[PDB]
Order: C-alpha cells, then sequence, then structure tokens
RNA sequence: UAACCGCAGCAGGUCUCCAAGGUGAACAGCCUCUAGUUGAUAGAAUAAUGUAGAUAAGGGAAGUCGGCAAAAUAGAUCCGU
RNA sequence: AUCUUGGUGGUAGUAGCAAAUAUUCAAAUGAGAACUUUGAAGACUGAAGUGGGGAAAGGUUCCACGUCAACAGCAGUUGGA
RNA sequence: GCGGUUCUGACGUGCAAAUCGAUCGUCGAAUUUGGGUAUAGGGGCGAAAGACUAAUCGAACCAUCUAGUAGCUGGUUCCUG
RNA sequence: UUGGCGAGAGACCGAUAGCGAACAAGUACAGUGAUGGAAAGAUGAAAAGAACUUUGAAAAGAGAGUGAAAAAGUACGUGAA
C-alpha cells in the first residue's frame, strides 16, 4: 500500500501535524480503504489511527 | 546443521576501534551480522527491531562496549529461499554484559 | 645555469631501487673468508627479533670522560632456539661462478620443515621426501655416493638448517630454511661434520660468544607507498605552494629531455633487505636459566622477559642473543646473525663487556617495577589479593 | 532472425536474442566472451558465482585503467570485474535458449554455447551540464545480444624418370 | 537547495507578514518544544599527493618582496591611563 | 579550404557522480526494494526556520485513479514523469 | 541588511560564463529596497571607472544597402604526351 | 508588370538539390523586443500489420503463420563508408 494520503488526511482531521499521526501497521488494508475524511474519522474513533503524545519539554530544571 | 539457540557476548569495543563516528552504530549492525555468520554459518541473519534499538540507544557514536545476544538458528519456511536456515538475533535484557560465557538455551 | 647554493644530494644511490625485497628472509650475500686451519663451524645463525630493552654497564675506555662510569645503552634481544641441520650442498667453482653440484638431505625431516614445501599443508597428502627417505634403506649407498661426490668436487660446503619456530611464541608453524656456510677444516671434514649432525640441533653458543662483533641481515619494516618528503628527506615546499607541498619542485632540466634515475620520486618505503655491521654481543642467554635477566651486580632471580611479555612478541623461553643498539627488521621478523667478515681491532671492538643491570619493566607503558615481587612490596596489599 | 556467422547444424541448435538492451556494450561483450564455447550447465553455474563475487569475468579488450584482482588468475589475467547487469541479461538469454532447445527436443546434457555475439545498438541520448554554460552528451551504450546453443557431436603425377625409379626400387626390394 | 529567472530537478539570484522555552546585553552562537524534513548514487578499504580541520619539544620572523597565513588578545566589574 | 551539413571513432568503462553533520531495524507491497509505504529507533532545521502565508513570475505543477518505455546524471514498485 | 579587503584560500572541462569558505568594510543615513514613472544610440545616464545602457560598450541591438572593398592569408577537383 | 486570379510550357532541380518550406512551414524552437527560424519524403499489389503454441514478471525470444520476398516487420525500398 501507499498510505501517504491517509497520513495527510489524518493530520488534517485530528488537527495535529503529520509527525503526530500513528497509523496502525497491522491494519494497512483497512486504512488503505479510507479515501474520505469521514472514513478517516471512523478510523480515529476505533483507534486504528491515534494522535501521538507531544514530546515533553519540562520546565523543571529552569524552575 | 540443526536448530539451536545460544547466548553470546559480542565485544563491540574491539570491532569499532577507530571507526568514523557517523558510522559507529551502522557498523555495529554489520558486525553483529558477521558474528552471527561466524557462529551459526548462515548467510541470512535477521536482527530483531529491539536489538536495533539497543545498538542505537546512545546515538550514532555511543555503541555499548559489550552486548549480550541470543542467536537462534531457525528453519526458513518461505517458498524456496537460497538458504534453508537463518539466524535471528535478539537482545538479552541483563544488567551488565560483563562476565558471561557462551551458553545454550533449551 | 648553476644551482645558486650547493648542498649534498638527498639519499644514497647505492641502495636503489627502493623496492619490496623479494623474500621476507634476507639473503646472506657474503660469508667470512674460510681459514681451513680452524675447526669446522657455522658462520651464521637464524633468530627472531623479540624486542629492545635497556642495560647499564661500566665503560672501559681509557681516555674517555666516561671511563669507569656507568652508561645506559639500548639493546636488541633476538630469540635464538637451536637450529636443526637437515642437509648439505656442495658448490663447485666455475668460470661462470659457483654452482651447486648436489644436495643431500637427512633421512627424517620434521613437519616444521616439511611445511616449508607447501602452500596448502592442511589439504596435502604430505608426500615431501617420501621417496627420498627410501634412498637411506639398505646401507644407504645412494647417500654415501652423493656425499662422496661433494667431497671429490666441492670448493665450498653449506649446511641446510631450519629454525624451530614451534619453540617461539609466533603463530607461524612453517619453519624458515637457509643455507649456512661451514668454515674451518678440509672439504672432507666439512661434509663429515654435516653428515654427523643430520637431524641434530646446533645451539647459538656454539656459533657466537660474548663481546663478538656480528652483522644483522634482515628485511626492514614496511611502510607502503610513501611520498618524496619522507622517503628521500627532501625539503618541504613553502605554505603558499599551489598543488601540494610534500614534493620536489623541479624534477629536471629541459635537457636531457627525460626524468633522470637520480631524482627523488614517491614509491615503496621499507621492506628492503639490509646488512648492518658491527653489533657487539652483550649476552648469550640460556633458555633453561631462570636468572638469564640477572647479573653479578643485580642478583634478582629473573628472566629477560619484561613484565607483561615483550610487546607484540611474548616470553623468551629459549636461548637468546643480546646485541648492543638496534638492527634492521621489526619484532617477530626472521633475522640472520653473521660472523664479522673482517678482524676489527678497534678499542671499541675489543672491549670486554660486563652488564651491571638489565631493565625488565613493562614496555607496554611507563613501567615502574622490575618484577611482580617489587610491585607487591611497594604497593602493599590490594583488594583483589584479598 | 538472421544471426551472425555460424557453423553449427541448425537441426541440433537453439537460439535466443535480445535487442536494444540498456546494458553497457563493453561490459556485455566481455561477459559473453567469458562463456563462449562453454558447456551450458557450466556457464550457468559460473554466471551464478560471478553474481556472488566468487569468480570473475576477465576483461580482455575493454579494460583500460580498471583494477586488478586475484580472481583474474584462473584466466591468466590481472584485470577482471563482476558486471552484474551484464550477467543478468546474459542469464536471461541462456534461460531462453535452453527452453527453446527443450521445445525442439534437444538433449540438455550435451548443450554448449556455440555462438554468442554482442553488437552495439543505437545510443540513447541525455545531456550533461558543464562549466561555463556548455552542454555535452551523456549517452547510453546499449547492446544487441544473440546466442546459439548446440548439442555436441563426435591424383599423383609422376615423370617417366620417377616411374622408372619406383619400378627399379620394387624390382630390388623383391 | 525541484513549480519563478539563470540552456537543467543549477550550492547563484529574486519583495514581504507571523515568530515559543533555556543560556546570554541580545532577532549572536549553542541546546530544546509546535511544525517540517531525514533529501543530496552507494558498498569496501584507509597508500601517496591533496582539500577542509588540528596539535607540537627548544628557539622565536633566523622564513619571505613583505609576519602572507596562523597564533596571541577578547565578556563583565574594579583600578590605572 | 581552423571548408559546409550529417554521421562515427580513439581518448574510456576513463575524468568523474566527495559542499549543505545521518542513518539503522523490521513488516508490507512487488518479478525485483540502500532509495516506495507503515511502524520502531537515531538525528537535523531550532520561530532572522528546512515552519505557516502571500506579491512578481509560472500555468494545472493542485487532487484522485491507473501507471513505468522515456525523464528524476545510481535505483525506482515512487514522482512536479 | 547592504558591500566585497585579504587569503593573491577552494574551484578553475566549476554548483556557477563570477560561485564557495574564512577573513573583512559599513550598519540610522549622501542608508537599503519593491512597484509605478521619465531619459534611447554620436543618443541617454555618469559622487567620473570611458563606467553603465538586458552575459553586448573608446558608440547597444535588429534588418537592409551587402555577395560592401582587400596590392593581404587560405583553398582551387581526371589521365598521358 | 519578381503582386493577385486563370492557363500552357521547359536541353531547368530531383529531398544536403529545387523556394526557408515536396511533410499539421513561416510550423517547432530562440529572443523582453525588432526579429531570427530548422529538421523531417519512399513497407507491400494488398495490411494480408504475424491467429495459435511455448519460455519469460514483462519488453521480448523461439516456433507457427501471412506474403512473390520478412535478405520487406511499421527501429519498414535499396541499404555504401
Ligand atoms: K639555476
Ligand atoms: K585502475
Ligand atoms: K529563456
Ligand atoms: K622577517
Ligand atoms: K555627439
Ligand atoms: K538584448
Ligand atoms: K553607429
Ligand atoms: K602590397
Ligand atoms: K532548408
Ligand atoms: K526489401
Ligand atoms: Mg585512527
Ligand atoms: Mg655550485
Ligand atoms: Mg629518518
Ligand atoms: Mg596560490
Ligand atoms: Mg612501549
Ligand atoms: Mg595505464
Ligand atoms: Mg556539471
Ligand atoms: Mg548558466
Ligand atoms: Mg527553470
Ligand atoms: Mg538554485
Ligand atoms: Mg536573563
Ligand atoms: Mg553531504
Ligand atoms: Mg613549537
Ligand atoms: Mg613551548
Ligand atoms: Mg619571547
Ligand atoms: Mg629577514
Ligand atoms: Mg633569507
Ligand atoms: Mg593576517
Ligand atoms: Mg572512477
Ligand atoms: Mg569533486
Ligand atoms: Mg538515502
Ligand atoms: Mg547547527
Ligand atoms: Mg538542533
Ligand atoms: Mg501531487
Ligand atoms: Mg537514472
Ligand atoms: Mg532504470
Ligand atoms: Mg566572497
Ligand atoms: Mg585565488
Ligand atoms: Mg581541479
Ligand atoms: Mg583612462
Ligand atoms: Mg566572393
Ligand atoms: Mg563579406
Ligand atoms: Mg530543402
Ligand atoms: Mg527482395
Ligand atoms: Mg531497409
Ligand atoms: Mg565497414
Amino acid at each position: 500500500a501507499n498510505l501517504r494520503t491517509q497520513k495527510r488526511l489524518a493530520a488534517s482531521v485530528v488537527g495535529v501535524g503529520k509527525r503526530k499521526v500513528w497509523l496502525d501497521p497491522n491494519e494497512t488494508s483497512e486504512i488503505a480503504q479510507a479515501n474520505s475524511r469521514n472514513a478517516i474519522r471512523k478510523l480515529v474513533k476505533n483507534g486504528t489511527i491515534v494522535k501521538k503524545a507531544v514530546t515533553v519539554h519540562s520546565k523543571s530544571r529552569t524552575r | 546443521k540443526d536448530v539451536v539457540t545460544r547466548e553470546y557476548t559480542i565485544n563491540l569495543h574491539k570491532r569499532l576501534h577507530g571507526v568514523s563516528f557517523k558510522k559507529r552504530a551502522p557498523r555495529a549492525v554489520k558486525e553483529i551480522k558477521k558474528f552471527a555468520k561466524l557462529h551459526m554459518g548462515t548467510d541470512d541473519v535477521r536482527l530483531a527491531p529491539e536489538l536495533n534499538q539497543a545498538i542505537w540507544k546512545r546515538g550514532v557514536k555511543g555503541v555499548e562496549y559489550r552486548l549480550r545476544l541470543r542467536i537462534s538458528r531457525k528453519r526458513n519456511e518461505e517458498e524456496d529461499a537460497k538458504n534453508p536456515l537463518f539466524s535471528y538475533v535478539e537482545p538479552v535484557l541483563v544488567a551488565s554484559a560483563k562476565g558471561l560465557q557462551t551458553v545454550v538455551v533449551e | 645555469s648553476h644551482r645558486k647554493y650547493e648542498a649534498p644530494r638527498h639519499g644514497h644511490l647505492g641502495f636503489l631501487p627502493r623496492k619490496r625485497a623479494a623474500s621476507i628472509r634476507a639473503r646472506v650475500k657474503a660469508f667470512p673468508k674460510d681459514d681451513r686451519s680452524k675447526p669446522v663451524a657455522l658462520t651464521s645463525f637464524l633468530g627472531y627479533k623479540a624486542g629492545m630493552t635497556t642495560i647499564v654497564r661500566d665503560l672501559d675506555r681509557p681516555g674517555s670522560k666516561f671511563h669507569k662510569r656507568e652508561v645506559v645503552e639500548a639493546v636488541t634481544v633476538v630469540d635464538t632456539p637451536p637450529v636443526v641441520v637437515v642437509g648439505v650442498v656442495g658448490y663447485v667453482e666455475t668460470p661462470r661462478g659457483l654452482r651447486s653440484l648436489t644436495t643431500v638431505w637427512a633421512e627424517h625431516l620434521s613437519d616444521e620443515v616439511k611445511r616449508r614445501f607447501y602452500k596448502n599443508w592442511y589439504k596435502s597428502k604430505k608426500k615431501a621426501f617420501t621417496k627420498y627417505s627410501a634412498k637411506y634403506a639398505q646401507d644407504g649407498a645412494g647417500i654415501e655416493r652423493e656425499l662422496a661426490r661433494i667431497k671429490k668436487y666441492a670448493s665450498v660446503v653449506r649446511v641446510l638448517v631450519h629454525t624451530q619456530i614451534r619453540k617461539t611464541p609466533l603463530a607461524q608453524k612453517k619453519a624458515h630454511l637457509a643455507e649456512i656456510q661451514l668454515n674451518g677444516g678440509s672439504i672432507s671434514e666439512k661434509v663429515d661434520w654435516a653428515r654427523e649432525h643430520f637431524e641434530k640441533t646446533v645451539a647459538v653458543d656454539s656459533v657466537f660468544e660474548q663481546n663478538e662483533m656480528i652483522d644483522a641481515i634482515a628485511v626492514t619494516k614496511g611502510h607502503g607507498f610513501e611520498g618524496v618528503t619522507h622517503r628521500w628527506g627532501t625539503k618541504k615546499l613553502p605554505r603558499k605552494t599551489h598543488r601540494g607541498l610534500r614534493k620536489v619542485a623541479c624534477i629536471g632540466a629541459w635537457h636531457p629531455a627525460h626524468v633522470m634515475w637520480s631524482v627523488a620520486r614517491a614509491g615503496q618505503r621499507g621492506y628492503h633487505s639490509r646488512t648492518s655491521i658491527n653489533h657487539k654481543i652483550y649476552r648469550v642467554g640460556k633458555g633453561d636459566d631462570e636468572a638469564n635477566g640477572a647479573t653479578s651486580f643485580d642478583r634478582t632471580k629473573k628472566t629477560i622477559t619484561p613484565m607483561g611479555g615483550f610487546v607484540h612478541y611474548g616470553e623468551i623461553k629459549n636461548d637468546f642473543i643480546m646485541v648492543k643498539g638496534c638492527i634492521p627488521g621489526n619484532r617477530k621478523r626472521i633475522v640472520t646473525l653473521r660472523k664479522s667478515l673482517y678482524t676489527n681491532t678497534s678499542r671499541k671492538a675489543l672491549e670486554e663487556v660486563s652488564l651491571k643491570w638489565i631493565d625488565t619493566a613493562s614496555k607496554f607503558g611507563k613501567g615502574r617495577f622490575q618484577t611482580p615481587a617489587e610491585k607487591h612490596a611497594f604497593m602493599g596489599t590490594l583488594k583483589k589479593d584479598l | 532472425a538472421r544471426y551472425g556467422a555460424t557453423s553449427t547444424n541448425p537441426a541440433k541448435s537453439a537460439s535466443a536474442r535480445g535487442s536494444y538492451l540498456r546494458v553497457s556494450f563493453k561490459n556485455t561483450r566481455e561477459t559473453a566472451q567469458a562463456i563462449n564455447g562453454w558447456e551450458l550447465t557450466k556457464a550457468q553455474k559460473y554466471l551464478e558465482q560471478v553474481l556472488d563475487h566468487q569468480r570473475a569475468i576477465p576483461f580482455r579488450r575493454f579494460n583500460s585503467s580498471i583494477g586488478r584482482t586475484a580472481q583474474g588468475k584462473e584466466f591468466g589475467v590481472t584485470k577482471a570485474r563482476w558486471p552484474a547487469k551484464s550477467v543478468k541479461f546474459v542469464q536471461g538469454l541462456l534461460q531462453n535458449a535452453a527452453a527453446n532447445a527443450e521445445a525442439k527436443g534437444l538433449d540438455a546434457t550435451k548443450l554448449y554455447v556455440s555462438h554468442i555475439q554482442v553488437n552495439q545498438a543505437p545510443k540513447q541520448r541525455r545531456r550533461t551540464y558543464r562549466a561555463h554554460g556548455r552542454i555535452n552528451k551523456y549517452e547510453s551504450s546499449p547492446s544487441h545480444i544473440e546466442l546459439v546453443v548446440t548439442e555436441k557431436e563426435e591424383v599423383v603425377r609422376l615423370t617417366s624418370r620417377q616411374r622408372g625409379r619406383i619400378a627399379a626400387q620394387k624390382r630390388i626390394a623383391a
């Protein structure tokens, strides 16, 4: 597959950068079928696509 | 040649002596493949992604001096590959890599 | 026009071409002139360079400011186990030079020597000298006739010897084989001597003695392809030089319209045959001796091996020769020691040498202790000892 | 159809060819000469070993300023190489020729490469940009290859004087 | 540093807005978060000669047309000019 | 005729394809994967950015589906083709 | 930001028909710059170098007069008698 | 009467010739612009342009076939150096 589009749409729908979308590598066939933003929206709901956490920059040492 | 698993220490320090910094962790990968071929005789060596993480833990020039590895010679079950056997290399979660001999695993 | 200021040329045209020697074992190209009054004896010997170390002795040189004072001197240790004799060659004089008439071999050769006749020992059927050995069957008249040939015709006789490389710490199992010339006695006495030493060993103490000047023949350490600045010692060109500065600026005049053989060029450096003369022997060591590193002044029971082993070499468990200064070749290299071609009667050559002290600290760093006991005394008890 | 000059029996021969192959002509010519005349099975094993860097193709004609190698020694040369793209194309053609021979019902055990020939195909042209606003060619040098595998198979005038001599000779011998 | 111009998918050129944390005088240099990228023929080896980057005993411009290049100096506070 | 146009050599499988820190492991796809996609890791731009928008200029390069003969100075299943 | 001193450094069949690196000049005005607009070839414009006027300047580019003239250079094609 | 329209001709040229242009030629393409400005004709009587088989992932090969000829296969008359 080529999920390059799915990663672009997922970023747009979840409202985060492409660097924070996670596409389940075990669900490539199902993800390949998600041509629309609706389809992507369902995949985000059932955890096939997830928003990765922000990398921490602690202000602990600064404080 | 049989199916076998053994635990080994590789001395990466002696094998990366003098290597360019930007090539230390990449060379460590190739050195582990060469070492599996020495010990298991199999041209096909697969490194678990978790081993790859272990080698790269401290960046491209921070390879650990000694690594403990479990090397499993396994039967290749894929159509009709050139080699009937391959090695699989995976890390051994241990405190210190020092002081260990080669041992067999059941 | 004439060169503006004179200088000597760089390097010596007598050591051309600077090429890789043809073998790793340097050839003895001249043996001592034979005095046939004296008893029969080897004129040379084979060894392996172990390493260097340091000596103290008192200087006996009247008129020197250092007369009867201690000097420290670098030395070179050559590991010299006994050589086995395995054959004779008879040479005959001709108007085209010496020619080998015949060789005779010993009945039994060790695998150390047999290995020298193969490039792939492990795969071989090991047939070397198998038919030849059967010449010794019956009385072995076949051998007796070939010896009689040598006695009849030969003008010079050389024995084939081999090293016992098994006795060294070296990884190599294949011995080095070499012809050494017999001086002393008649041709018949020489070929008898050789016959009565087939399969027997010859010890370095038979050949050399304390204080004798000897010559070291060895292939020099290799350094691969080298530029003109280090290979010939030419002057580095100024920092402003475009297209590089470790060069010779002018490689010739317009005429001759050819680069001349006498100009410095880049190429092989090292691995050349060399014959260094007048190395005084300061010690003929015995292998059996547990105190072969000790002296009359330093009575500390110890061997010559320095703490840690000779770096890149090992122990020294055999007879050895200790020679003042340095010789060609690197540690582990086969070396031929040769008796002096002339009779030196310098006061330097005639000096009887007596060592006060031989250094035996580790050469793998800035060694502070001569022996394990010396270390343990000074340090005291450590945590690993408990 | 129409191959180069051949001297084998066409009934005991099979043939294969490839045209306009984008593979160095100079490399394939050397590869082709490396197997010319060889028993077909031997040529296949050897070409497999060349891909594994175990044996080399000797480079006899188109070899100026290449490198030296010990794998040249089996063929008496210092200059040899392992041209993988050439080797692959030539193995495709040996595979095709073997198949073609099987279809005619020749005996595969006795097949040898009786003809192999590489010719220059028409160049393919790109351009390279050089200093000072200049343009130069940057051309491919493709190949035509063709091969043929084949089954192995195993008055006197005398003067009157000479006549007279021969007669006299036999009159004495008797 | 591939949508424009430069013969091209060219280290060149081409107007402007928004602008996080630390260190620090600072939109300096160095490290990080959001966002973006991970492109640029590769593998093996580590000779000479290079290019770019370094260090050097004792001497200290003797080098050279010429201290060219490099080094030394360097912030802040007080003093003293 | 340093002739005109066209074609072709030797040079030569040679010079070379070395600026912009950097890649690695696995799976998937596929005849084929150093280079595609996903995941894991390691790094970089470091907000006077390799981020987000525009003006001039370009003109469909945008997006999808199919898809590799040519082009992307290696490759190619990928692409501003 | 604008400039372009030195290395007479890289490169010098280049990344490039003027670039790259370091070093350096200037950095709140006689400052830098976008767009609009004016000036056109014996003409313009010039804090002046004969500089600049689309890689063209001690007189641009395009076409024509023009196959311009050449006491000068080069070439000038089959055989034998 | 070197234009326009309609005719007839030639000891003229025969695809590097003859108009620049025998052809989707004042075209493609270059240039900011005025302007500049190419290359490129011929399978066979007829597409009868290779069904079908086989090897190959495929391009293609090998067969088979069409044709008077594929020593005519669209990379097409002849086919020099
Ligand atoms: K001169
Ligand atoms: K070469
Ligand atoms: K243009
Ligand atoms: K000076
Ligand atoms: K005027
Ligand atoms: K212009
Ligand atoms: K004019
Ligand atoms: K004149
Ligand atoms: K024309
Ligand atoms: K024809
Ligand atoms: Mg080193
Ligand atoms: Mg003189
Ligand atoms: Mg020296
Ligand atoms: Mg210069
Ligand atoms: Mg030492
Ligand atoms: Mg040559
Ligand atoms: Mg170029
Ligand atoms: Mg240009
Ligand atoms: Mg462009
Ligand atoms: Mg650019
Ligand atoms: Mg602060
Ligand atoms: Mg780079
Ligand atoms: Mg100094
Ligand atoms: Mg000093
Ligand atoms: Mg001083
Ligand atoms: Mg001076
Ligand atoms: Mg001077
Ligand atoms: Mg300076
Ligand atoms: Mg090259
Ligand atoms: Mg370069
Ligand atoms: Mg890459
Ligand atoms: Mg940085
Ligand atoms: Mg960073
Ligand atoms: Mg797109
Ligand atoms: Mg390419
Ligand atoms: Mg390709
Ligand atoms: Mg500059
Ligand atoms: Mg310069
Ligand atoms: Mg150059
Ligand atoms: Mg003037
Ligand atoms: Mg004329
Ligand atoms: Mg004219
Ligand atoms: Mg025409
Ligand atoms: Mg015909
Ligand atoms: Mg034709
Ligand atoms: Mg010809």
